């Protein structure tokens, strides 16, 4: 059982899937959520594309690095006029950086 | 079965509806005039909660739903030291 | 038990 | 197992980087700050918690959480056991801010009083009357300046509380002038076309005069307090007035009239406050007082132990309220097990009370004298029930030291012609009878009888006990049988008139009377007193079938108006 | 911004809140984004700096609910001879509005009302309906409610939902009275109804014996009791299934007990 | 002990340098708490060091893990936890 975050720009999908599940099943999930056919989607893991026939465990999504308390980011892009934009995962807001207590004045 | 938890920065965390109803406040937001969103997912606006805090809240939702009533040993939720203060006010406000 | 108890606390 | 709440997880994660967020926790919502500080207490970080609870900036936001106040009463206690003098530091901080704010407008000063009222009420609830009195004195000083009606109302509301904190600290001499000042403000407020509900003030004065052993004045003022109970009064005030009026009725030999008062007080406390509240514990403690003074001791222990368990779970360890519950339960277990000799539990509670009081109160305090006297009473009967004479001469010497300390404290504070010093003299007479000092025992018992007959009528419970003690000294030891005969007869008359034929001390009185008439030659009277004693034992065995006192009140027995009106029409 | 205690002005925040609160109590269309923003407004009021405006917001909500229920009370008394229908129509809207406003006031309920004699906003609205709408209508409403159920016993066919909706409104108010939920209902309507249905089965019982013989008396008993059973399924509360079906026996079967021995 | 056990989990997924720094800090703290006698409060530190030592397959991490199991055997003998000590020794023999 593997937990992911599909991060099409500002959207974030907290879906769950099995390791034995294929990438095309994940695209079907995104189809069920974003109403986009699987041919329109291109999934990216760490700026590396995922083949449709590859299983989720094949691409590097194990239940040890994509646990529910820290899911693994999975990029996604949508086809725009017979093309495909690059991944544009916008970063989350930077937390207020707490200063180190041992930093000298 | 999916709800779009829009954050203050415009981030749209699409989480499963069963997951989001863990928190009492989102359950209250999705009850009444807030459930009139006919367009599939119910967009919940969170103009106070930032994206980095709402993301950890959604991760807590999918963590508590998965790890509920489980006989196995349960790891604690990882909360960063710099985010604990902001997540604490969002945990009170959301009643999660 | 030649006596009674004590008065008050 | 169920997953831990994100609230609790974030609390655990904000405590851990405590230095990186110490100044940011104070900016949290007021119901998260207390949860963070309770996590500091739970984690054992009492040293980091003391540095935060000692600031009135931080403690004010903690006192406004009322659901989780019973938690705070534990945390605030733990620091006072940790060695952090949180109560005195908070009182000093409040006095300093009052000194700095006294030269300001009445709008801001009223907010400082309201912070003062809740803080002083917390310190008096927790038992720190010596430190709650400083806060209430500062509030009274704030109210004294402006002479408008609101300031007079706040001043009388702080003098009905200043009287309470000067009664738990045993400062009745200051309590009299505090009540005089409250009466002055009440008269001034009445002269301005407004009436203040003088129920709490009169109840506190009843408690003062009963603690000062002025049972006639205490009864008069409790009647005047119960006259002023209305429907709009807070439940705390109604409960306090009912409780103090019950104690006054009990000590004025009105057991049939105090029963309804104390049962309704216990019902009110268990209804509003709950079964685990310190006010419910106070009502249980004085219900046990009533039951102990109506010869219902066999279940009185079941009520003090219920009262102690509530106080020991809310107020932690070394607290004066736990100490009072211990010294009260130690005396009941002394009485309940007087015929059994198993005073190991009674002594355990008695030395626990002194162990608490000597830590938190000075050696020159009245409330230490009552704890010492209970342990001294328990040490008397343990000494006369052991076998080694070295123990019989060491335990009795310790009891002598304790009784002399109690007598000198009660004589310094109350005086020489009071009832507490009279019963101290009676206890000294009992102890000297145990120590084979028969002449001095006779002198002490004569002094006790003289003082109690001078004040407490002639057919009262206390004078009956003192007469029984002197008569047992004359009969069993001094062999002055003709003198002991009349005293046994008077003790029987008082015991039958007050408690009927089920009085527990009637056993000792009948046994002494049997030996009295056996050693003089009235043998047919000795036989008739054997059959009278057998009838008494059968009657007590029949009377043993009494249900627990926490089930007598049942659910919704009466209401406040009915009980108050019944007491009022019953003289 | 942030979920931090910040100094706020209660006037404009309360006005913005009150607009949507009126829009939701009487069930108008309020935008979902506005509804989700009102939760932030509630939170900001409840943790406001330096003092939490929980008591002020609670008092203002109580004042608004009192004013609104009094307005509905005058408006339902204005429609003479249509009190029952108008009361039911406004009661459905007010019940939905009370539930939705309980949802909106979830932070006030969990963090102030429970923390500090105080009633939750969802169960305060029902209490205001009880002691400001039902209690003033304790006489006029129960008169039409009892006289009309008697009318349809003869053969009339009134509106089903208005009769059951009003009768069930006596129990729906007492959700928060967990000690005795049926205490109010059994006194406002049932104890007048049992007496009324006893009279209808005592006055007509003599009329029933007047024109009927003994042989057909046994069969016609089940005919009338079945109709009361149908009305029990229809008009009465589910908790009143056994009481009315047992009271009619003591007023009709016991009235002619000697006749039924045969 | 609780602070170290909570703080090590947040960097157990980080690089090996900070993991080794945390392992050294845990060795120092657990050695101090074993010397002082808080074996139950030193078992947590050594257990946390063990989870830091069992995420990467390497020679020095095996050395650190067997040292963790040697020191964790000492805090379980002093705490009279002998039904866990045999398991700890078996795990140490496995890593050795």
């Amino acid at each position: 059982d593997v937990f992911l975050m599909i991060r099409r720009h500002k959207t974030t999908i907290f879906t769950d899937a099995k390791e034995s599940s294929t990438v095309f099943e994940l695209k079907r999930i995104v189809e069920g959520i974003l109403k986009r056919p699987p041919d329109e989607q291109r999934l990216y893991k760490d700026d590396q594309l995922l083949d449709d026939g590859k299983t989720l465990g094949e691409c590097g999504f194990t239940s040890q690095t994509a646990r529910p308390q820290a899911p693994a980011t999975v990029g996604l892009a949508f086809r725009a006029d017979d093309t495909f934009e690059a991944l544009c995962i916008e970063p989350f807001s930077s937390p207020p950086e707490l200063p180190d207590v041992m930093k000298p004045q | 079965m999916y709800v779009k938890l829009i954050s203050s920065d415009g981030h749209e965390f699409i989480v499963k509806r069963e997951h989001a109803l863990t928190s009492g406040t989102i359950k209250a937001m999705l009850s009444g005039p807030g459930q009139f969103a006919e367009n599939e997912t119910n967009e919940v606006n969170f103009r106070e909660i930032p994206s980095h805090v709402l993301s950890k809240v959604c991760m807590y939702f999918t963590y508590k739903v998965r790890y509920t009533n489980s006989s196995t040993e349960i790891p604690e939720f990882p909360i960063a030291p710099e985010i604990a203060l902001e997540l604490l006010m969002a945990a009170n406000f959301l009643d999660c | 038990l030649t006596r009674n108890k004590g008065p008050a606390a | 197992w169920i997953p831990e709440t994100l609230y609790n997880t974030a609390i655990s994660a904000v405590v851990d980087n405590y230095i990186r967020s110490r100044r940011d926790i104070r900016s949290l919502p007021e119901n998260i700050q207390f949860d963070v500080y309770y996590k500091l207490y739970q984690q054992g970080r009492l040293c980091q918690l003391g540095s935060e609870f000692c600031e009135l900036e931080v403690f004010a936001k903690v006192l406004r959480a009322l659901d989780k106040r019973h938690l705070l009463h534990h945390c605030f206690q733990a620091l006072m056991d940790h060695g952090v003098k949180v109560a005195s530091v908070l009182a000093y901080s409040f006095s300093r801010r009052c000194s700095y704010i006294a030269e300001s407008d009445a709008a801001v000063k009223e907010k400082a009083i309201q912070v003062g009222f809740v803080l002083g009420g917390f310190l008096s609830d927790a038992g720190w009357y010596s430190d709650a009195e400083k806060v209430f004195l500062s509030c009274l000083q704030l109210c004294t300046l402006h002479d408008e009606m609101l300031h007079w109302f706040r001043a009388v509301e702080c003098c009905v509380r200043l009287l309470h904190v000067r009664n738990g600290n045993c400062k009745y001499h200051l309590g009299e002038e505090t009540f005089k000042l409250a009466q002055t403000y009440m008269d001034k407020l009445s002269k301005h076309g407004q009436q203040a509900n003088k129920a709490a003030l009169y109840g506190e004065l009843c408690a003062l005069l009963f603690a000062k052993s002025h049972y006639d004045e205490a009864y008069k003022w409790c009647i005047e307090a119960m006259k002023e109970i209305t429907a709009g009064l807070p439940v705390k005030v109604v409960v306090d007035v009912l409780r103090q009026a019950s104690k006054a009725c009990v000590v004025k030999r009105e057991f049939k009239k105090a029963e309804q008062l104390i049962k309704h007080a216990v019902y009110l406390a268990r209804d509003h406050f709950g079964s685990k509240h310190p006010k419910y514990s106070d009502t249980l403690l004085d219900y046990g007082f009533y039951l102990l003074n109506v010869d219902n001791i066999c279940q009185s222990v079941a009520i003090y132990q219920a009262a102690l368990d509530i106080r020991q779970s809310v107020f932690g360890g070394k607290n004066i309220h736990v100490a009072t519950a211990h010294e009260d339960l130690a005396y009941s277990s002394y009485v309940h097990q007087y015929s059994s000799g198993k005073f190991d539990n009674a002594l355990f509670h008695a030395e626990r009370a002194i162990g608490i009081i000597t830590h938190i109160l000075p050696e020159d305090h009245l409330l230490l004298a009552s704890s010492k006297r209970v342990k001294a009473l328990i040490l008397e009967e343990i000494a006369i029930d052991c076998h080694n004479k070295e123990t019989e001469q060491r335990l009795l010497q310790e009891a002598h030291d304790l009784h002399l300390s109690s007598l000198q404290l009660a004589k310094k504070a109350f005086g020489e012609f009071n009832v507490q010093t009279a019963k101290h003299y009676g206890n000294l007479g009992r102890l000297y009878q145990s120590m084979r000092k028969f002449k001095e025992a006779e002198e002490m018992h004569i002094k006790a009888i003289q003082i109690k007959e001078q004040l407490l009528g002639q057919e009262d419970y206390e004078v009956a006990l003192s007469v029984g003690h002197l008569a047992s000294l004359y009969n069993y030891d001094m062999n002055q049988y003709e003198n002991a005969e009349k005293l046994y007869l008077r003790s029987i008359a008082i015991g039958k008139k007050l408690f009927g034929e089920g009085y527990s001390g009637l056993e000792y009185d009948y046994r002494g009377l049997i030996k009295l008439y056996n050693s003089i030659g009235n043998y047919e009277k000795v036989f008739e007193y054997h059959n009278v004693l057998s009838n008494w034992n059968r009657l007590r065995d029949r009377q043993y079938s009494v249900t627990d006192a926490l089930e007598d009140v049942s659910t919704s027995p009466q209401s406040t108006e009915e009980v108050v009106q019944s007491f009022l029409i019953s003289q | 911004t942030s979920l931090k205690p910040r100094v706020v002005d209660f006037d404009e925040t309360w006005n913005k809140l009150l607009t949507t609160i009126k829009a939701v109590v009487m069930l108008e269309y309020v935008e979902r984004a506005t509804w989700n923003d009102r939760f932030s407004d509630i939170y900001a009021l409840c943790v406001a700096y330096p003092e939490p405006l929980g008591e002020r917001l609670y008092t203002e909500t109580k004042i608004f609910l009192e004013n609104h229920v009094r307005h509905l009370h005058k408006r339902v008394l204005e429609s003479e001879e249509q009190v029952l229908v108008m009361y039911h129509r406004y009661w459905e809207e007010y019940s939905k509005g009370a539930d939705y406003m309980d949802c909106l006031y979830r932070y006030l309920n969990t963090q102030f009302i429970k923390k500090n004699p105080l009633m939750e906003i969802g169960e305060l609205a029902l209490d205001m309906w009880r002691k400001l709408m039902v209690e003033p209508l304790q006489a006029i409403l129960i008169r039409m409610l009892l006289r009309e159920i008697k009318n349809d016993r003869g053969g009339e066919d009134p509106n089903q939902k208005v009769i059951h909706g009003v009768i069930n409104s006596f129990v729906h108010v007492e959700q928060y009275k967990k000690k005795f939920p049926l205490k109010f209902y059994q006194e406002i309507f049932e104890s007048p109804f049992l007496t009324e249905t006893g009279e209808y089965y005592k006055q007509e019982a003599s009329n029933l014996l007047q024109e009927s013989n003994c042989s057909q008396y046994m069969e016609k008993v089940l005919g009338r009791l079945k109709d009361e059973e149908i009305r029990c399924r229809k008009y009465l509360h589910p908790s009143s299934y056994t009481k009315v079906i047992h009271e009619c026996q003591q007023r009709m079967v016991a009235d002619h007990l000697q006749f039924l021995h045969a």
